RNA sequence: GUACGUGAAAUUGCUGAAAGGGAAGCAUUGGAAAUCAGUCUUACCUGGGUGAGAUCAGUAGUGCGAGACUAUGCAC
RNA sequence: UUUCAAUGGCCCGUCUUGAAACACGGACCAAGGAGUCUAGCAUCUAUGCGAGUGUUUGGGUGAUGAAAACCCAUCCGCGAAAUGAAAGUGAAUGCAGGUGGGAACGCCCUUGUGGCGUGCACCAUCGACCGACCCGGAAUGGAAGGGUUUGAGU
RNA sequence: GAGAAGCUCAGACGAGUAGGCAGGCGUGGAGGUUUGUGACGAAGCCUUGGGCGUGAGCCUGGGUCGAACAGCCUCUAGUG
RNA sequence: AAACUUUCAGCAACGGAUCUCUUGGCUCUCGCAUCGAUGAAGAACGCAGCGAAAUGCGAUACGUAAUGUGAAUUG
């Protein structure tokens, strides 16, 4: 149960705020759990995904596949993973989008800001 | 459940429902100021009335003497344990094929007749 | 064809209470049995009054009970008064005598003053145990026509009933038709 | 006389304790589904928002 | 101490979890409570009212369990209110005799011996192996 | 509620209970209570006689507070006193007699309906009827007037 | 399949069935043709044939008088 | 279920004394489509309390989570008194009366639709009491005595 | 026992516009309840199959379909 | 005997009901007080790599400075 007068449980408002979220807000909405080894190492449960992150797919027809994140299509709340594609009619391979909540990160694209995000989030390096 | 007689087997269709598709068959009492049906002129359709009510002993009974009790799950069938010679189980349309098999089995165990087996 | 004229066809009486009170249903159950398995007019009287509406079951006060049971030629000295209805208090009766009363309901003040004077209060099921046929009982009723509506029923020319008026005073129906100085009187 | 309608008190581990409380008089009140329904019908309307 | 059994029936005659009522056939009512052997909605067969009442339920994988209500001193203690005796592995002749003895010869619910035996009979008939016809 | 209303029963009955001949037209005898002297006279003269015309004096700027004077009868006088006071004096022989200040019970005049017990009492009131005063004096009590 | 969820009715095409001398439709009763349900004699009881089996009525003992129940054995 | 035969069957709705009408509306189908809500009033019913009754104008637990539930003071409304234009005055001779019918109960008969005694409710009726009015009526007060009358009274 | 709101025995009777009353049928939403139904197919729709009711209506087979929906006691209305 | 007409069913059309949905409406409550001659509200015309309507913006033109975030935008 919520108690704050500043929190809305309106289905209409929550759906409007989710599908109308701006680009920077959608980054936090597209978060993935860290792997078990990574959770212990960095003391962090989950992070916003990023291009050049290493994931494995945990749900769906592509469950068990691995690869880099080639792009984060935030307009569609979708991740594009390397070598996760399907065949078009004409033989061209079309990438298949996967929700960020349906992957787990196995290796982080660590960099200065990401390192700062781990310490800020209470984690360790 | 013995010697079931129906006073009437025709259904009492609404006047002129045979002539206009907009007029449904479900019975309506004619209230027109000139209505030949309401006044019961010879050769017009009959109207439903209480005299057509069936014998209180055999009312609601199917031809086999049983009354079709709707069942949605196994526990509904178990309600008809002692009432094996008065109620038959009618399985609901929206019951899944899996649950339907379990219902048919439970009825067979209790000796409850099922109206819509298969 | 048959030439039958039907006037008193459907009985006009209640066959059960309109109330949904479960305890009233239990009292009816008791008195359906008693009125059927005895030859007592008292028990049939109780059963019939248990069905009646609120307006047909007016209250009675302990003053009226005390007055009705204390007449000069009474012999209603040590007998239980019974009313199918509410027994109210009359605060004007400063000293309450010792009374035995059986009633549907007692007002809190009525019950306290009856007991304090050494009397007793019974429900109708307690009455059934004590006097299963109502022997040596005073069956009483409150005043049916004391309610406001009976001031108005039958209003008409020269009927001396009360009008329905929003307010009382001059300017409120005391003019033409109510006095000789204004056309006519009633 | 002495009614002694006591109610036992249960410890946080489910065992009955040694302490009791006399049955409160409200538990002898008349149980009236007709009255309770009438009151509940009214009270359940008192949170309504106008449309 | 006691809340009346007549009063309880008045409250629950048309409203209780164990009553299955349907408008079909002009209004039928079934009673499902565990201490109702007859399965019919009536004050005398309802275990929720009566101080003394019996129910016959099926015991896996064979036999029936006889349910009875203990002495009314436990009316306010539901954990001690119900007695469940497992009459299983007995033959049909043995089972009916024990039910008649426990319910009738004790004077507990002599009005419910016939119904209890019939209910036990039906449960036992339901537990028998299925002679499935291929 | 709407589910139990007579409107639900009249669905399918063409005239909704208002007749085929006379119907349910807009105001066919005028609006409100217009016409009491002309076409409604037989009603007004039968059920509201006295309606038309003037009777009595006007009083400009009536203020009801100086006219305030609720009344109590003798048979209620002893009910105005607490139960402990009744037990102490009513029916006893005491050197002092109870004071019943009727004004603090919300009454301006003591009227004479009913009877009093035979104990002395002092009745403090703004007004008293003649018969009320006689019955108080017969009971051994007195009326003392106050403002 | 974007003339895109479901996809009613009016209205239409094809196929099949049937009927038709200046309307059609409806009611009653049967014929004809088409089509639907009986699953019976299951349960329970007894008798007959063979078969194997920790074996049943009265009892012994384990809440004083009477009655029900389970449980150790005997009754084989 | 369809169709055939035999017998019967006019087009519904409407206003109307009277509609199959050469009276009006109606080509067809879908979806929409008309006694509502509010301030009152009246009867009837249910519920609570009852000579009282009405917590929601307000104030409090209250901050947590609070349009709810729950609690709490003074007023006030309606009722406990009427009558009169008003100034005013204001309800017991008596068991709070008598008479007739009468519920329920008790007692006697003797098997009748009984007699006798109390008598609730209600109605009819003769009085008493309060107010108004009309009287005589021994500066201010109207006490005892009255009246064919009069009041939405006791 | 026979939902005492139950059970049982008997007799007479049955036109109806305007109008009156009662008991029911169906629809949206609310509280309660039903180890309620449902992607192993909810709701909806079609039907040259079945069943129930005097009737309003209800249940069911087959087909189609794809995400919700119902029974019982009450509440309620922009309810036919 | 066909054709024709009529009814029903299957299938196919025509049409968009029904059901389910809903970033919309409606209604209630809570909170707040801030336009303009320092040129408002409104109007016009322009501005993007490929942009007409909407959003935004004003020749510094889907923007400059500044602050925060921290790898996108996306046809
Ligand atoms: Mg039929
Ligand atoms: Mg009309
Ligand atoms: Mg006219
Ligand atoms: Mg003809
Ligand atoms: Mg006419
Ligand atoms: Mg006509
Ligand atoms: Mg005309
Ligand atoms: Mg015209
Ligand atoms: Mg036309
Ligand atoms: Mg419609
Ligand atoms: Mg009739
Ligand atoms: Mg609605
Ligand atoms: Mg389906
Ligand atoms: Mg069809
Ligand atoms: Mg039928
Ligand atoms: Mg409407």
């Amino acid at each position: 149960m919520k108690f704050s007068r500043d929190v809305t449980s309106s289905r209409r408002k929550q759906r409007k705020a989710h599908f109308g979220a701006p680009s920077s807000v959608r980054r936090v909405l597209m978060s993935a759990p860290l792997s078990k080894e990574l959770r212990e190492q960095y003391k962090i449960r989950s992070l916003p995904v990023r291009r050049d992150d290493q994931i494995t797919v945990i749900r769906g027809s592509n469950k068990g596949r691995e690869g880099k994140i080639t792009s984060v299509y935030r307009k569609k709340f979708l991740l594009l993973i390397e070598r996760v594609t399907r065949e078009k009619a004409n033989g061209a391979s079309a990438p298949v989008g996967i929700d960020a909540s349906k992957v787990v990160i196995t290796k982080l694209h660590l960099d200065k800001d990401r390192k700062d995000l781990i310490v800020r989030k209470g984690g360790k390096v | 459940a013995v010697n079931i007689i129906k006073k009437r087997t025709k259904p009492f269709k609404r006047h002129q429902s045979d002539r206009f598709k907009r007029v449904g068959e479900s019975w309506r009492k004619p209230r027109g100021i000139d209505s030949c049906v309401r006044r019961r002129f010879r050769g017009t359709i009959s109207m439903p009335k209480i005299g057509y009510g069936n014998n209180k002993k055999t009312r609601y009974c199917m031809p086999n003497g049983l009354k079709a009790f709707l069942v949605r799950n196994v526990s509904d069938v178990e309600l008809l344990l002692m009432h094996n010679k008065t109620y038959a189980a009618e399985i609901a349309g929206n019951v899944s094929a899996r649950k339907r098999v379990e219902i048919v089995e439970k009825a067979r165990a209790l000796g409850v007749k099922v109206t819509n087996a298969g | 064809g048959i030439d039958i004229e039907r006037h008193h066809v459907r009985k006009s009486q209640r066959s059960k209470p309109a109330s949904e009170n479960v305890y009233l249903k239990l009292l009816v159950k008791l008195y359906r049995f008693l009125a059927r398995r005895t030859d007592s007019r008292f028990n049939k009287a109780i059963l019939k009054r248990l069905f009646q509406s609120k307006t047909n079951r007016p209250p009675i006060s302990i003053s009226k009970i005390a007055a009705l049971t204390s007449r000069k030629s009474a012999s209603l000295e040590g007998k239980t008064t019974v009313i199918v209805g509410t027994v109210t208090d009359d605060e004007r009766l400063l000293t309450v005598p010792k009374l035995s009363v059986a009633a549907l309901r007692f007002t809190k003040s009525a019950r306290a003053r009856i007991l304090k004077a050494g009397g007793e209060v019974l429900t109708l099921d307690q009455l059934a145990l004590r006097a299963p046929t109502g022997s040596n009982t005073v069956l009483l009723r409150g005043k049916k026509h004391a309610r406001e509506a009976y001031r108005h029923f039958g209003f008409g020319p020269h009927k001396h009933k009360a009008p329905y008026v929003r307010s009382e005073g001059r300017k409120f129906e005391r003019a033409r038709g109510r006095r000789k100085s204004r056309a006519f009187k009633v | 006389a002495a009614a002694r309608p006591t109610v036992s008190i249960y410890s946080k581990d489910g065992s009955v304790s040694s302490e009791t409380i006399a049955l409160p008089f409200v538990f002898k009140a008349p149980i009236r589904p007709d009255l309770v329904r009438s009151v509940h019908t009214a009270v359940a309307k008192n949170k309504r928002q106008p449309y | 101490m006691s809340v009346s059994n007549d009063l309880i029936w008045q409250v629950i005659r048309d409203n209780n979890r164990f009553l299955v009522k349907r408008p079909e056939f002009g209004g039928i009512q079934f009673n499902r409570e565990p201490v109702n052997v007859s399965g019919k909605n009536a004050q005398r067969f309802s275990g929720l009212c009566n101080d003394k009442a019996v129910g016959v339920q099926a015991n896996s994988p064979r036999g029936v369990v006889l349910i009875t209500k203990t002495n009314p001193k436990n009316a306010q203690k539901p954990a001690k209110l119900f007695r469940k005796d497992v009459i299983a592995n007995a033959s049909s002749r043995k089972t009916y005799k024990s039910i008649a003895g426990r319910i009738g010869r004790t004077g507990y619910r002599d009005d419910l011996v016939k119904v209890s035996v019939a209910r036990a009979s039906a449960i036992l008939s339901s537990q028998r192996p299925k002679k499935t016809v291929a | 509620p709407t589910h139990t209303s007579k409107t639900r029963k009249l669905r399918g009955h063409v005239s909704a209970g208002h007749g085929r001949i006379g119907k349910h037209r807009k105001h066919p005898g005028g609006r409100g209570k217009a016409g009491g002297l002309q076409h409604l006279r037989s009603h007004f003269d039968k059920y509201h006689p006295g309606y038309f015309g003037k009777v009595g004096m006007r009083r400009f700027h009536l203020m009801k507070n100086p006219l305030w004077r609720p009344t109590v009868n003798l048979d209620r006088l002893w009910t105005l006193v607490p139960n402990e006071t009744r037990e102490k004096y009513l029916g006893k022989n005491t050197e002092v007699a109870p004071v019943i200040n009727v004004l603090q019970s919300g009454y301006g005049k003591v009227l004479g309906k009913g009877r009093l017990p035979d104990t002395p009492v002092i009745i403090q009131t703004r007004y008293v009827s003649r018969r009320a005063e006689e019955k108080i004096k017969q009971a051994g009590g007195v009326v003392e007037l106050i403002a």
